């Protein structure tokens, strides 16, 4: 119920160990989010699912298939 | 350099620290408060903006495959290795080489080093085991001889005139990366760009400090002393010089904070787009990417702030 | 399949910006910040600066001219120091406006009016074109890129031999079913037989790294033999 950080007190929110991306900033890498009765967490922000190339000295991967997206930029 | 350091100014613990008196009389000027501290928040803001912007342009965590075999060549200089703050070696190289009573507060940066780490060695895994691939869409691994063979006929040269040097061309790219190590580990007037960063945005508080020991016309430069010394009918004048002074102080050192996080937010977009063209994948832009034709680039972090290896 | 796929596309993005309205927050937050500083501004009128009251006629009626003169100097000073903090703000974030329109001109002149190559400059992926579309004191720009999709882990060689002299693509790369070779254009796999058309070649197989052996047809045989 009371989390110390290393950026203060964060006082009303559980210290999960798992680990999602940042919903609400809080400082030196924690970050907040409401969720599952439900109540808000405060957990270590994760930069994204880990993944390891099957890299090799002969073997490349080679598209077949495209896919033409449309971003939009604003400025 | 990419990000100042997230600094928060209290106006009124600045102002008139615990002098209930001095903040009924400040309270008289308006929304000056409420207006700096804004300003300070979006600057603190905008910091962690620019630090996402600059890194955070990977969409997964790559990871290096265990084994070794790239053709010759030998990243373990800047590749992490688990032994430490799971950092490389020029990272450490370049976090060794760089060296609170008034509101001053100092918010924490939103993405630690580690993290940061994290990053450009998940940029730095993704160009060695597939190319820029990774920045156009999933990430399809290719051996690095032949990456280096598209990076060459890129500018010009056919490949096999890689692929028939290609031990002479890693002997280079080796002893290269040998010789940054050496120029970094012994002479410091390189990094002289971030230094000169955090020694401005160090003088700058001083200088907003020492400004606390000035009189501006008064009788004396303590708050609690006026407030003895004399009475309320002659404690407010005294009191009004020092709010002036003092706010006049604040404002000046805000407006060099603004301009100095421009600055700095010119830099971070230059980074980024160095990083989106000069890693990401290989750029035609001459002199853009380290002078010379250009065949890629690994980044590394550094105290607030990027550091690029442009291969060419 | 590529006209399906880009209409579809347009659709989706009406969608977006049909429901979901945090998508244009960068104008919405130029505009509020330059309401804010405005309010502040015009909220800076009822301020006494260590006056008397904070309207003039006030001071003027209430006293006489040898203290409204102190009165309203207090005053004149309080308000100039505040239309130039607020002058000040005006001339910084004109030249973070600046800054993004200049961006804004590079990205049409580059993004629009021809293809780009500089990598994130025009859209995560491949670059293809852009359209423009106006917006209150702004611009949107509907990046169409081009992203591959779904891939094979295929063997590869960087070159072959022959005849005893080593073989490189032309434009492509050397790839292989396990059973075959082919080469193919790097972004889309499209297997062609190795003719010494795909290919050409230099030196001999001794200096190369991971050469493999096979058979670079030719179509001259043919006529030759016939
Ligand atoms: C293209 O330039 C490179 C520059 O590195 C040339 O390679 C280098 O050539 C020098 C001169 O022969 C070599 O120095 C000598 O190395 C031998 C090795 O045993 C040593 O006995 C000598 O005392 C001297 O140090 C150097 O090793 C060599 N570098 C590499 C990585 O092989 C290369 O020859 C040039 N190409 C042509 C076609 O000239
Ligand atoms: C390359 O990717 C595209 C992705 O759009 C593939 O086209 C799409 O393939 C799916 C799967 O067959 C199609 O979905 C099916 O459509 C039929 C149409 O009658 C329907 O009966 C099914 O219930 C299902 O919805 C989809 O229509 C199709 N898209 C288009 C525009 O044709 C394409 O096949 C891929 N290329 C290769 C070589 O795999
Ligand atoms: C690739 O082939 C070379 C040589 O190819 C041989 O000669 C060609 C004309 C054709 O007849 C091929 O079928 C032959 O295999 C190989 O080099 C030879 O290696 C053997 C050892 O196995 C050695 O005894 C020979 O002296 C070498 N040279 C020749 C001219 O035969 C090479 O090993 C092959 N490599 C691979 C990976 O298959
Ligand atoms: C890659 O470079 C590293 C150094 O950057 C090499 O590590 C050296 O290895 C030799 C032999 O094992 C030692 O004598 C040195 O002390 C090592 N230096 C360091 C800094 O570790 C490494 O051998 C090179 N090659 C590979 C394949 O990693
Ligand atoms: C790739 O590495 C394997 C590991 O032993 C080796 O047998 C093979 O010859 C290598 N091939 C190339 C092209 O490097």
């Amino acid at each position: 119920n009371v989390f110390q950080t290393r950026a203060g007190c964060l006082i009303g929110a559980e210290h999960v160990n798992n680990s999602y991306e940042c919903d609400i900033p809080i400082g030196a890498g924690i970050c907040a989010s409401y969720q599952t009765s439900q109540s808000i967490i405060a957990y270590t922000m994760s930069l994204g699912a880990e993944n390891s190339v099957a890299y090799s000295n002969n073997s490349i991967a080679i598209p077949t298939n495209f896919t033409i997206s449309v971003t939009t930029e604003i400025l | 350099p990419v990000s100042m350091t997230k600094t928060s100014v209290d106006c009124t613990m600045y102002i008139c620290g615990d002098s209930t008196e001095c903040s009924n009389l400040l309270l008289q000027y308006g929304s000056f408060c409420t207006q700096l501290n804004r300003a300070l928040t979006g600057i603190a803001v905008e910091q962690d903006k620019n630090t996402q912007e600059v890194f955070a342009q990977v969409k997964q965590i790559y990871k290096t495959p265990p084994i070794k075999d790239f053709g010759g060549f030998n990243f373990s200089q800047i590749l992490p290795d688990p032994s430490k703050s799971k950092r490389s070696f020029i990272e450490d190289l370049l976090f060794n080489k760089v060296t609170k009573f008034n509101g001053l507060t100092v918010l924490p940066p939103l993405l630690t080093d580690e993290m940061i780490a994290q990053y450009t060695s998940a940029l730095l895994a993704g160009t060695i085991t597939s190319g820029w691939t990774f920045g156009a869409g999933a990430a399809l691994q290719i051996p690095f001889a032949m990456q280096m063979a598209y990076r060459f006929n890129g500018i010009g040269v056919t490949q096999n005139v890689l692929y028939e040097n290609q031990k002479l061309i890693a002997n280079q790219f080796n002893s290269a990366i040998g010789k940054i190590q050496d120029s970094l580990s012994s002479t410091a007037s390189a990094l002289g760009k971030l230094q000169d960063v955090v020694n401005q945005n160090a003088q700058a508080l001083n200088t907003l400090v020492k400004q606390l020991s000035s009189n501006f016309g008064a009788i004396s430069s303590v708050l609690n002393d006026i407030l003895s010394r004399l009475d309320p009918p002659e404690a407010e004048v005294q009191i009004d010089r020092l709010i002036t002074g003092r706010l006049q102080s604040l404002q000046t050192y805000v407006t060099q904070q603004l301009i100095r996080a421009a600055e700095i937010r010119a830099s971070a977009n230059l980074a980024a787009t160095k990083m989106s063209e000069c890693v990401l994948g290989q750029s035609k832009r001459v002199d853009f990417c380290g002078k010379g034709y250009h065949l890629m680039s690994f980044p590394q972090s550094a105290p607030h702030g990027v550091v690029f290896l442009h291969v060419t | 399949l590529i006209a399906n796929q880009f209409n579809s596309a347009i659709g989706k993005i009406q969608d977006s910006l049909s429901s979901t309205a945090s998508a244009l927050g960068k104008l919405q937050d130029v505009v509020n910040q330059n309401a804010q500083a405005l309010n502040t501004l015009v909220k800076q009128l009822s301020s006494n600066f260590g006056a008397i009251s904070s309207v003039l006629n006030d001071i003027l009626s209430r006293l006489d001219p040898p203290e409204a003169e102190v009165q309203i100097d207090r005053l004149i000073t309080g308000r100039l120091q505040s239309l130039q903090t607020y002058v000040t703000q005006q001339l910084i974030r004109a030249a973070e406006i600046r800054a993004s329109a200049n961006l804004a001109a590079t990205k049409m002149s580059e993004c629009v009016l021809g293809q780009s190559k500089r990598v994130d400059f025009c859209g995560k992926g491949y670059h293809l074109m852009s359209f423009p579309q106006s917006a209150p004191h702004g611009v949107v720009f509907l990046h169409v890129t081009y992203v591959p999709a779904q891939e094979k882990n295929f063997t590869t060689a960087p070159a072959i031999c022959h005849d005893g002299k080593a073989h490189f693509p032309r434009e492509g790369v050397f790839v292989s079913n396990g059973t075959h070779w082919f080469v193919t254009q790097r972004n889309f796999y499209e297997p062609q037989i190795i003719t010494t058309d795909n290919t050409f070649v230099s030196g001999n197989c001794d200096v190369v790294i991971g050469i493999v052996n096979n058979t670079v047809y030719d179509p001259l045989q043919p006529e030759l033999d016939s």
